[PDB]
């Protein structure tokens, strides 16, 4: 080997792993603080406060709510033939028409916001032996009186109320949304004096389904100095099948259809800006970023977000436990 | 944790160490030195990352769903509305705590295990030439300079080369 | 160093763990019957039997459910103005005043049930030209004849029912809860009789919405000595709007309304007897400890409680493995 | 369990100790004797503990929710009531046997580990002055009366002390 | 002590581990291709693509939907007192009998779906002062007019249709389910024509509840030669209840009642062949087997089947990891 | 894994054994073998077949449910008969993911303590007669013929009929 290998010293060697003075503290099955090196964050909990405009096409409502935009309000004829990825409706929305209802407001909000298209065509619909076109001054539109856009309120004509019975075929191969109504006069009076029936009754059908209204006379709070209200209704109408209206008085007839279609839309009421930047992740509380699995800022959401959570912070340890060298 | 190196039979990390996780602290000859060990510290980045980038994998797109704020009061409906969002929130909390709990956990066994690994590493390479002095540091029974640390360090060290030497010092001695 | 140990000699040292005589089988990842040291039990499954009656307030129903309550049945006026963190309603409950239906029990159940108050104010409408008061003898208060206390029956006076139409304002900052409801007549004479006109017809309306129910005449089977039936309807009047009720016959008025609130009241159908003990979580079995987090007891919970598992047992080992030297 | 310590090495408990989890019997110039181990048998017992608390921590409170118990026949709204109801009481019930079965498993895993722990504590305290028997028990080579078996359990062993006499004892023999 | 004699060497003993050349990729907590020596598939993807028509009763509706079943379409005459653990609907039926409507069809369907039995009773309603048994040539059975089997269609006798008030009691010990309706005509003179009334009315009732729906005369599409429809009604009787039918006009009657259980019986739509094997999990794609905990077949599912999941594979790792001596 | 066993202190697997999962290969003066070690082989199958057979414990059944696929347009019931189905299989594949992640993450660290397991069984029954060479291999410092190398794996071997000839092989030597 050599010779006499004689130098007897010995070494000292140490094993050993980092430690850092600061250290986070983080949950565990047995421990619900322990000390680690390092650890990151799992929530997201806070929001740019602004609506990025993009990628989505986020329509702003201003001060139109969906179903205003639906049928036209006057105020609201900005949003003909409109589209969107996303209708923001805003807190300070305002119907500015005549009063109305809608039965199931919810389904018929739903149902537009999410097929996210207010494309509307107009079809020839003949009424004959009725006054066409009728408005209100509640509905000024212009210096004039007016009424929905999308809407048209048959009155009689001379002294008759002729009974409608109308058709119009779907011969398209798309879904047809037709949006309708009835008027409910504040008194008898009113009734005769405009559909000379003292009762009318509208009744909207397919081969699949039917509906009649009939009016309902009384007085109701006074709005835009009116007691009388129009109720809305709606029905789909399938390729290849057929619409047949007929009424015999109080029919606020369609113009035409709005086309359904398919799509990621919807709606969300959020009074936050609009603003120009991208984020997938939307929130009434405006952008969140999703790099994180999990959030905290709404459970109210749109677009590729984190899970929404209980829990406002929740760290992942990233690093070894921290056993510090005094702590410097 | 499970294996006791880390916080366990080495007392305590080191603050000083800054060029990696584990590593070796030494004195000898030409005196005493410090070092990172980088395959221990790789081993347990690329496991801490992995895991990291599991729970980052896709966030799952939601368009159209359900209205989670009312503001009339309209019973039964409404009332099934609320109950199927709170009984889902409940149940996604549940799974965070749960997950970062399970995780956690795993990531500090994790690391003492390579602590560990690192340890017994160098226990097998040293053969019959150095003790445990059981806090994680050996006593290498022989002459070793700068090189024949840094030897054991990147793990080409020849124990035969010192067994001799070694033996002798170790156990002759006068017992 | 130390001077010749003459002798020499060797010892043994053993390391070891504890082992019980007795153990229990515990659940694992690999398998599912291991015998451990020591568990504990995670699934509640037994109760007291009893309601405590603290700390919320149970309001026991006795032979009243909560519509008859809300409504005033005779033999529920005891519980007028009264209020609850959870009403209990006894199978034995029992109607007895007019036969009534109310279209969506369901939600005015549930709608009077969290709100959690029957207070009750009395408003000052005026009905003219109407008898009011009318009365019953299935609805027997005390030797005579009666009816729901909160509501108000209007019949004719002398030979008219005129088209009643009045209105009442919410004024306050609360939101108002009507009970309202229509006599449904057996017999077109019996309308006639009542009501004169031979069709009468209810509108209900604020600025938000309108409710016209027309009464339906008719045999119904004998309840109570009658074939008719009279169906309840509610209103709620945000601040600020206004109520509007217009009627042509067949109203069963309201006197005043419910006002309602917003807390953690809810109702539960419970046999079991109230009893003096304090116990966050009531089960419609009688309450139970919330001290484990799972329970079999009852999915139906209000309070603390431990979450509803299908399991009866889960045992989660508070100990080692169990391996004992002696036999079995 | 994952150490092979308990129900491994270690042929099986003692029935006999009962003051503590972990413990020692000894054989010495001076007699028989057992001891607990107690920094170990409360390391085991606060780990259980903090396991056992973190799974009681909060009931969450629920108030007003939905029907659950129906005595008409509806059709599709019921029908929804009861289907929101029992995928909830499937999917809550899955979670609880998934849990106590995690945790019995790394329960076990985790005692195994603090059994495995005390063993080697005791080895790297020995140093040249015993030998694993491999069942748990060291053989030590040197004359070890009560105060010395008493300064290995409460970790004062100098192994200095005896190193000549246990490395003759040991080795030197005859071959 | 033992005694060499001669020999002096060493040995050499490895322990080592098997490897396989070839080896699956699992995912991990901290990796998500890792290859171990064997897994095994949890995700059960693919149905035999046939509904195996054991162990349920699977009944094949053919051309009919069950509600025309229920009904009693002619052509669906083969279902009568049928029973069924599952409803199979298949994409071809088609109805072919009078036009109706069913104002809550998913509630019937589901209500009848579970119940499980088309099982009916002809009961001995005495309706006095009507021609009973009405027919129409859209519901042709055999060479003649027809009309659902179970149902009695009512016009008036000479000059009058009375007001017809019958009742049938619930003595019994099981709940009775009558399927009833109401003919609504296309025009006034139709209405005259056949009910004598002008405006016709039904109310059907018990002691828990009543119904009183009126017709809607108006043109709806020409379906199988008819503007009119007929709309299909529904009402539970309990044990110990009574049933009262009043109608001046209108009332399409029943003939009994189906009676009601409580199984597991289910409907599901499919255009899957029946086939005889055996096959607890059913899927709209043919049975699936249920040895895999999970399925990604179809989320509609009856009997005892895998937990639908969105993934189609998860490899559960039955082997060790696989470190080859060459490579993969 | 944990134990840095397999894929770790021990290069890499044996295609060439089929009779188990782990084993021994040997090289002593009479010639080389290799042998399945069926105990730990059986120990890690046992291991996985049990948690495979909790996996697949009872697929529970159901039957009326609510629909799920619509061809009408309705609004607001239908979007909760929508929502409650779509946030139930997120819930159910997101418990489906984890469970198979911490279930392979568990069935390698197992297989990887059995391997570990027997190395050091296996190093405790030959006493002070082996060295580990540091790669799974024990350097065995006495002649061992067949008969030997079979007790060593069918674990009878009794180190002290050999001790005399491995210490003085194994030290002595000429240091
Ligand atoms: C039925 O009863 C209601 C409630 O009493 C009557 O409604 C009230 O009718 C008056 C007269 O048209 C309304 O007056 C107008 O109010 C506006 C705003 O203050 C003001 O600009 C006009 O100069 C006028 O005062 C009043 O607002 C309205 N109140 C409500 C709550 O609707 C209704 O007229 C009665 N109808 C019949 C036919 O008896
Ligand atoms: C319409 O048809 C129904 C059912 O046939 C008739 O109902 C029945 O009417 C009679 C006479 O009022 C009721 O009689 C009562 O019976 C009780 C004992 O149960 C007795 O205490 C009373 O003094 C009285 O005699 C009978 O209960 C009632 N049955 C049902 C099921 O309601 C109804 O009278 C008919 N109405 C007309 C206007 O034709
Ligand atoms: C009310 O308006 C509707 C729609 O215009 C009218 O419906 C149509 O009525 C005609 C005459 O009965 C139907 O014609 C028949 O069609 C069948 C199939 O082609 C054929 O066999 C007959 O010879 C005849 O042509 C037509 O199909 C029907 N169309 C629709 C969509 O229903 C209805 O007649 C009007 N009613 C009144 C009272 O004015
Ligand atoms: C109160 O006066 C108006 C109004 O609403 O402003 C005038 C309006 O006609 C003009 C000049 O625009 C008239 N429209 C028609 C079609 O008759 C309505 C209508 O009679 C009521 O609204 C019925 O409820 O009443
Ligand atoms: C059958 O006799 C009673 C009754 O219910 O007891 C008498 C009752 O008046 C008395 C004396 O209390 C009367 N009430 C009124 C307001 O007319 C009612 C009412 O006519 C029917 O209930 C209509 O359905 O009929
Ligand atoms: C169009 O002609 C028919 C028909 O449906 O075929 C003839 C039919 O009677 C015969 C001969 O079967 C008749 N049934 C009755 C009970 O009157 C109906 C009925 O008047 C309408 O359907 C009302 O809407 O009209
Ligand atoms: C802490 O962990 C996160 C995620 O691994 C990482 O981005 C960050 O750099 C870490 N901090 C340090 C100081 O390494
Ligand atoms: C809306 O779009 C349709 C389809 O192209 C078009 O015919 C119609 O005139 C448009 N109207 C408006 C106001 O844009
Ligand atoms: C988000 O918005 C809701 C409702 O507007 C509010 O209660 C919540 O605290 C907000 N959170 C953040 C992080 O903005
Ligand atoms: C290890 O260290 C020695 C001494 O510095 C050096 O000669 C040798 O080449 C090193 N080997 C490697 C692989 O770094
Ligand atoms: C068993 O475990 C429970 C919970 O840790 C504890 O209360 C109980 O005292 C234990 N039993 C014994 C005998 O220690
Ligand atoms: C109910 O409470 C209101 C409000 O204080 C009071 O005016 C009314 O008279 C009370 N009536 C009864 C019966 O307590
Ligand atoms: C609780 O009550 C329900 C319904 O009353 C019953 O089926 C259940 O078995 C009861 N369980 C206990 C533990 O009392
Ligand atoms: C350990 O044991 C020895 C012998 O009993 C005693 O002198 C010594 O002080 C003990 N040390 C401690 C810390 O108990
Ligand atoms: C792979 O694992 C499955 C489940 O344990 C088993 O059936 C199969 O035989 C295994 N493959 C081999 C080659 O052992
Ligand atoms: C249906 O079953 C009932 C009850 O046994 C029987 O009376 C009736 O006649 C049956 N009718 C047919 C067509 O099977
Ligand atoms: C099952 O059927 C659905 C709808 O028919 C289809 O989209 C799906 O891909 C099918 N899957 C299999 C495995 O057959
Ligand atoms: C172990 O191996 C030796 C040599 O083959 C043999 O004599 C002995 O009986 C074996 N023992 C067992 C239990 O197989």
């Amino acid at each position: 080997q050599d010779l006499p290998g004689n130098d007897n010293s010995t070494a000292t060697l140490c094993l050993g792993h980092h430690a850092v003075p600061n250290g986070t503290l983080v949950k565990t099955i047995t421990d619900d603080q322990i000390e680690v090196t390092n650890a990151t964050e799992l929530v997201q909990s806070s929001s740019t406060g602004k609506i990025c405009n993009n990628p989505h096409r986020i329509l702003d409502g201003i001060d139109c709510t969906l179903i205003d935009a639906l049928l036209g309000d006057p105020h609201c004829d900005v949003f003909q033939n409109e589209t969107w990825d996303l209708f923001v409706e805003r807190s300070k929305a305002f119907s500015n028409c005549y009063p109305y209802d809608v039965p199931d407001y919810a389904s018929l909000r739903s149902l537009v916001a999410s097929s996210g298209t207010l494309e509307f065509i107009t079809e020839g619909f003949t009424w004959t032996g009725v006054t066409q076109n009728g408005g209100s001054n509640a509905c000024k539109r212009g210096p004039g009186s007016g009424f929905f856009s999308r809407l048209n309120w048959l009155t009689k004509s001379g002294s008759t109320y002729p009974v409608l019975n109308v058709t119009m075929p779907n011969n398209d191969n798309f879904d047809k949304l037709y949006i309708w109504g009835i008027h409910h006069p504040s008194t008898n009076q009113e009734q005769t004096s405009l559909y000379v029936q003292a009762s009318g009754r509208v009744t909207v059908s397919t081969r699949r389904s039917q509906q009649t209204i009939i009016p309902n006379i009384g007085s109701r709070p006074w709005v835009r100095g009116l007691s009388s209200r129009i109720s809305i209704y709606w029905t789909i109408v399938k390729p290849g099948d057929v619409l047949v209206i007929n009424s015999n008085g109080n029919l606020i007839a369609p113009r035409g259809y709005f086309k359904m279609r398919t799509g990621k839309s919807s709606i969300m009421r959020s009074d936050a800006p609009i603003d120009t930047c991208i984020s997938e992740c939307i929130t009434p509380n405006g952008s969140i970023p999703n790099d994180k699995p999990f959030q905290n800022v709404n459970k109210i959401t749109y677009g590729a977000c984190p899970k929404y959570v209980k829990q406002n912070t929740l760290k992942l340890a990233t690093g070894m436990r921290n056993v510090p060298e005094k702590q410097t | 944790g499970l294996f006791g190196a880390i916080a366990g039979f080495i007392e305590n990390g080191w603050e000083g160490m800054i060029d990696g996780w584990y590593g070796f602290r030494h004195q000898n000859s030409e005196g005493t030195g410090q070092a990172a060990d980088l395959k221990s510290t790789q081993a347990a980045i690329d496991q801490i990352n992995g895991k990291l980038n599991r729970v980052i994998e896709k966030t799952n797109e939601k368009f159209h769903q359900i209205e989670k704020e009312f503001s009339e009061v309209e019973g039964r409906i409404q009332d099934l509305e609320k109950y199927v969002e709170d009984t889902k929130i409940d149940l996604w909390s549940y799974n965070a705590e749960l997950l970062v709990a399970l995780e956690n956990q795993h990531t500090i066994d994790l690391t003492d295990s390579e602590m560990n690994k690192l340890f017994e590493k160098t226990r097998r390479q040293l053969r019959e030439n150095a003790e445990e002095m059981g806090n994680g540091c050996f006593k290498i029974y022989h002459k070793c300079d700068n090189a024949c640390i840094e030897s054991i360090r990147n793990g080409t060290y020849d124990h035969d080369v010192y067994r001799d030497e070694a033996l002798n010092n170790r156990f002759q001695i006068k017992g």
